[PDB]
């Protein structure tokens, strides 16, 4: 089970943290990953973050937006700065077990997935 | 003994791989449990459990040999070379189930010929 | 059956310095969590007999140190391949016994050409081959 | 037993075909002989060995299985990039072998050149993958 927390009211130029938290096994040795819903367009990949901290972005999010984990407390987080109205989504939080050796950007990687956390900006 | 898993197969042909095509090993060396095929060119899980793949290839023009699992591609090494005559070499652990395939590929880096005693193998074991 | 077993690949490319452990971030496979993907270092937790390699694509001259260790890390072999410009590939491999909590890791030298890209990957493997007692 | 040996050259004999790695870093149940460069199989069963050899001119490498006198070349690896720089062949498979096989590596007299010196190494390894039902 993952659990995502911190979404809400923003203002636009504005900042946000949103907490993962993983429990039921060690995500230690997964990929974590963010993923982003608008009303009206689907599930677009946002950033993913290796196991051991690597960090990898969409065009989208890029010089905004900052993944961060946390493998002693089964915690994954997204820094988010500069914040526009096309942030507006659900934001959900997932894990890939089993990745091939290059992190995966598709939303089929997943295997588990949280409820998802309201972002609204402004 | 049908309980373990291992193969050594080699490449026997003048006819190079096409550009993205899978590379087919024809020739075995060691496959007591018919694991690897080698008229598809394809590892097929038998016995689950974590396994060793590596290759070793030899080439006189650029190469790159990617190892898929079951149509996803896994990893990818490179080698650049224009006359001379190198080994490109690449391996990974997997742990699989049964009736996964494993097998390798081209890009559009594609070249395996070697000079005359330089040879292009790929092996596997499952390990536990 | 102890299964002990590690794939990890480098998908930063921040460049390494001398005497810097190699970082290898992304986990494929690590089977006992012995691997440390935030370090790159394994730590042995059972002791026996265990085969390590690597394979690391470069664009031009890479020297690594594969270093052992429990306390203070030692060198057991340096693996050098000279790329002029171009895209390589480059591999070592070595069979070690392992005493509890040594350390095993690659670590960078001068000669840094070490890239993790998704078309010209850099992975460390290793696995249990026989335990001890 | 436990097979398995990892060996590198530092001091070799230089002399003939046979690579003789000299300084042993693994040598579980003695199986490599390292005044020969002979692995000695005393447990029947499947083995991978694996080469990885350090070259700066052209090389060609064989691994070669003898049982019951009988040699087997069996796979052949080669480097020919020529350059004065620093380039890895490697190589390696599985054999099954019996008690009393030897496994080695071969160096084409015609066409070789192992680099000499100590900064950097070149490795023979084997272990036991599974004893012999
Ligand atoms: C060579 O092997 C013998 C045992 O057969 C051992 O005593 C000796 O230390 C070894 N020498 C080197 C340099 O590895």
């Amino acid at each position: 089970q993952l659990v995502e927390t911190g979404g809400g009211l923003v203002q636009a130029g504005g900042s946000l943290r949103l907490s993962c938290a993983a429990s039921g096994r060690t995500f230690n040795n997964d990929v974590m990953a963010w993923f982003r819903q608008a009303p009206g367009t689907e599930r677009e990949f946002v950033a993913l973050i290796t196991a051991g901290g690597g960090t990898h972005y969409a065009d989208s999010v890029k010089g905004r937006f900052v993944i961060s984990r946390d493998n002693d407390k089964n915690m994954a987080y997204l820094q988010m700065n500069s914040l526009k109205s096309e942030d507006t989504a659900i934001y959900y939080c997932g894990a890939d077990e089993n990745p091939p050796g290059w992190p995966s950007r598709w939303s089929s990687a997943y295997d588990y997935w949280g409820q998802g956390t309201q972002v609204t900006v402004s | 003994q049908k309980f373990q898993s291992v193969f050594t197969v080699t490449r026997q042909t003048h006819q190079p791989p096409a550009p993205n095509s899978l590379i087919r090993f024809n020739a075995v060396l060691t496959n007591p449990q018919g694991d690897y095929d080698t008229s598809t060119g394809k590892f097929t899980c038998k016995v689950p459990g974590l396994y060793y793949f590596v290759y070793h290839a030899s080439h006189t023009a650029n190469l790159c040999v990617l190892l898929y699992r079951s149509g996803v591609k896994v990893v990818t090494f490179c080698g650049h070379t224009s006359k001379t005559n190198q080994v490109n070499s690449g391996g990974v652990l997997l742990r699989l189930q049964v009736g996964e395939e494993v097998w390798l590929a081209v890009n559009d880096y594609y070249d395996m010929v070697g000079i005359q005693g330089s040879d292009s193998v790929f092996s596997g074991f499952l390990l536990f | 059956t102890q299964k002990i077993a590690f794939s990890a690949t480098r998908t930063i490319n921040v460049p390494l310095r001398r005497d810097q452990t190699i970082r290898f971030d992304h986990v494929i496979t690590n089977m006992n969590n012995n691997y440390e993907p935030r370090s790159g270092k394994f730590t042995c937790k059972v002791p026996g007999l265990y085969y390590f390699t690597y394979h690391a694509s470069s664009r031009g001259n890479l020297c690594v140190n594969l270093m052992r260790g429990r306390e203070r890390a030692q060198k057991v072999v340096t693996f050098c391949d000279y790329a002029y410009n171009t895209f390589q590939v480059t591999t070592g491999g070595m069979v070690l016994k392992l005493e509890q909590g040594e350390n095993v890791f690659l670590q960078a030298t001068d000669k840094n050409s070490l890239l993790g890209m998704e078309g010209a990957n850099s992975i460390f493997s290793g696995f249990l081959l026989f335990p001890d007692m | 037993p436990r097979p398995a040996f990892s060996a590198i050259r530092r001091n070799p004999p230089m002399g003939g075909n046979v690579v003789i790695f000299d300084t042993v870093i693994t040598n579980q149940e003695e199986p490599y002989q390292n005044h020969s460069g002979r692995f000695v199989c005393t447990v029947p069963g499947y083995y991978y060995f694996t080469f990885q050899v350090l070259s700066q001119w052209e090389i060609c490498l064989s691994i070669v299985s003898s049982s019951r006198g009988q040699v087997r070349r069996s796979l052949g690896f080669c480097d020919t990039t020529n350059k004065g720089l620093f380039q890895v062949v490697s190589g390696g498979m599985v054999l099954q072998l019996q008690q009393g096989d030897q496994v080695w590596v071969e160096k084409d007299p015609k066409k070789g050149h192992i680099y000499q010196g100590s900064e950097a190494d070149s490795v023979f390894s084997g272990f036991l993958i599974f004893p012999s039902a």
